[PDB]
């Protein structure tokens, strides 16, 4: 079992993504905003973040950038899981070391799909 | 107020970010059980009917609001008053906001300086949905890193009415903005940036029922540390 | 211009309008579920959950809309052309709105008036976009009793370019909003009145669609009979 | 068995009205705008018209007014069913003959108990 950090501020998405996660055998730690996700970074090391972007008092930007310049951070594999449509966001997430980017709603079977795929490589 | 225009064309992309977000829950358990139909249990199932139609509850209100804002620039807001004791007024609003201000450590706080029974002629639906958008923000623009996040509302009476204030230690309001947060539409330009949802109205549909009942409010903050919120509300006749 | 603001407020309850439509669905299904739990089998329970996802899909539809629309208007949508045949790219256009025209007892016809393998270099799915709005709006603002309504889309090259018209018996179109119903939230006041749905969008989209092809777009109609919607994209370089 | 004119312009809302109300025995007749549910009410009448507002072709306050200037028609009981918040709305369709008037979206529970209280009177 993989420990996975649900980064979002709406209670039911996480309680939601963390269903499909845990039907995985994954092991779910959440996280409601950018600070509460990097507290719990500081004592323990995840196998994949799970990151919304739009936040009350650290965006998902924020927290992607944060990531970048701590060594034991910046190798931690990342979901962008976003309501924001654009180009120009996924291709800057993609550039601030975001494997994937997921735009709201989504389909949970695809993001399983996905989460497994980044676990195994 | 020229600039009103291009205000009203960054909400149009806020209004489907909110909007999308209980719609996300919604399609997700949706597709959730209609691919899981053997594995899931009818209880569960239960469960996740339940969320369903809380989340299409919480976006058909999100429209609500929608409404009820083009019905105060419209100009048309009928205000129910009655005797209300705002004590437990203002005690329900902390207790709504309880699991929102919670999630994000932030403390809440009610405390009144004038003894509690408290009384004023007042809409109750009109000034609870008041005390909820400013203790909202409360929790909503709060510091990144201070040490305890705290929204408090003070109740007093006084000035020929009622005051209350609702402060909070959060990322504070610089000057030009203290009197344009009320515009419709208007978010400071932090709030962009930093990518905090909301969508410009709550503000502007408080001031509009504050001043219903002839009431005023406005804002003393400073840009770095605290920022405090006043409504006055009128007694006699 | 600046009777633009009067518009966008009228926009805000039109969205909410069209927004809960498919919301009614699924809290409607979702209802239905929730409660016939015991009497629904385990196969109509899918054909239920899949009306549920799907009707999910059209709001979210609907949103991305307004965020194309304020694509445009913040200037920033990229057009992809491809060399497509336009008889087929205007057949899949008449087909797909074939359910929407047979309800309003509405005859959908497509005419060429050039032999039929007219290729042009046009986004596939923006000028398709383009065919459903105007194809659309022929349906939607049909006479109430003209013996057989119909739209009709009639294809044709010259000119320097490729020529679609859009016509339809309809209400027709007044003088003063000859120019004007391309602007963006702009509705004849009849569509107001007459409560039809709509958001005063598609055809400022499609507008700033069809000249970022470098292409035109009029309308000649007369206010009792017929409506005629030219749609010009050039060929060569 | 009782007979009932569903008139919306939203297939989906009429298949699941119609399965609510055929749910309770009834017979449902399906018209999607104004003008075909006045073509339909010329060669029967129901015990129940359920009627949407905001149509091409003819709204609903139309049909209702069209409905009170016929003697056969206009005291057929009406269920306006629609998307519009407003309470001069309201006010307006009940001034025109209409029994309730209830907002969109609603529970299918309580619009079958308002249906079987009007077809029972
Ligand atoms: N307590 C607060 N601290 C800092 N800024 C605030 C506070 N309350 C409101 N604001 C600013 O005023 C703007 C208007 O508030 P509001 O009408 O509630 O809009 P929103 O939906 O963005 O919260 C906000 O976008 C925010 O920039
Ligand atoms: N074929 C037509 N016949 C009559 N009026 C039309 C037609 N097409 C468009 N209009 C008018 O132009 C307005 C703008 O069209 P559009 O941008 O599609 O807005 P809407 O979403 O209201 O259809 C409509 O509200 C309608 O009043
Ligand atoms: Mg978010
Ligand atoms: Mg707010
Ligand atoms: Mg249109
Ligand atoms: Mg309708």
């Amino acid at each position: 079992s993989k420990k996975v950090l649900l980064v979002d501020d709406s209670a039911p998405i996480r309680k939601m993504v963390s269903f499909v996660l845990k039907k995985e055998g994954y092991e779910v730690i959440e996280a409601e905003n950018g600070q509460i996700a990097l507290e719990k970074l500081s004592e323990f090391t995840p196998d994949l973040i799970v990151l919304d972007i739009m936040m009350p008092v650290m965006d998902g930007f924020t927290v992607l950038k944060k990531l970048q310049e701590k060594e034991e951070w910046k190798r931690i594999p990342v979901i962008v899981l976003t309501a924001k449509g654009g180009e120009e966001d996924e291709s800057l997430a993609l550039s601030l070391g975001a494997r994937k980017v997921m735009r709201k709603p989504f389909s949970p079977s695809q993001f399983i799909e996905e989460v497994k795929h980044l676990l195994n490589e | 107020l020229k600039r009103i225009d291009r205000m009203k064309t960054e909400f149009i992309a806020n209004i489907s970010h909110e909007l999308r977000t209980p719609l996300t829950v919604i399609k997700g358990y949706a597709e959730m059980i209609y691919n899981s139909l053997g594995e899931l249990d009818l209880s569960t199932l239960k469960e996740f009917l339940e969320t369903i139609i809380e989340q299409s509850n919480h976006l058909e209100n999100l429209l609500n609001e929608l409404l009820d804002f083009s019905r105060l620039e419209r100009k048309s807001l009928q205000i129910n008053r009655e005797k209300v004791d705002l004590c437990d007024l203002v005690e329900s609003a902390v207790n709504a906001i309880k699991e929102f201000a919670s999630s994000h450590n932030v403390n809440v706080l009610f405390e009144s300086n004038v003894p509690c029974p408290v009384e004023a002629y007042i809409d109750p639906t009109r000034i609870r949905q008041v005390l909820l958008n400013l203790l909202n923000n409360g929790v909503k623009y709060s510091k990144k890193d201070a040490p305890d996040k705290y929204v408090k509302v003070i109740l007093d009476e006084k000035d020929g009415g009622v005051l209350i204030i609702v402060e909070d230690n959060g990322i504070g309001i610089p000057d030009h903005a203290k009197d344009r947060i009320f515009e419709q539409f208007y978010r400071v330009d932090s709030s962009l940036t930093y990518e905090v949802p909301g969508t410009g109205l709550g503000l502007a549909i408080t001031k509009e029922i504050v001043e219903l009942h002839g009431g005023r409010i406005w804002v003393e903050s400073e840009v770095g540390k605290g920022s405090r919120f006043f409504v006055w509300i009128p007694k006699d006749r």
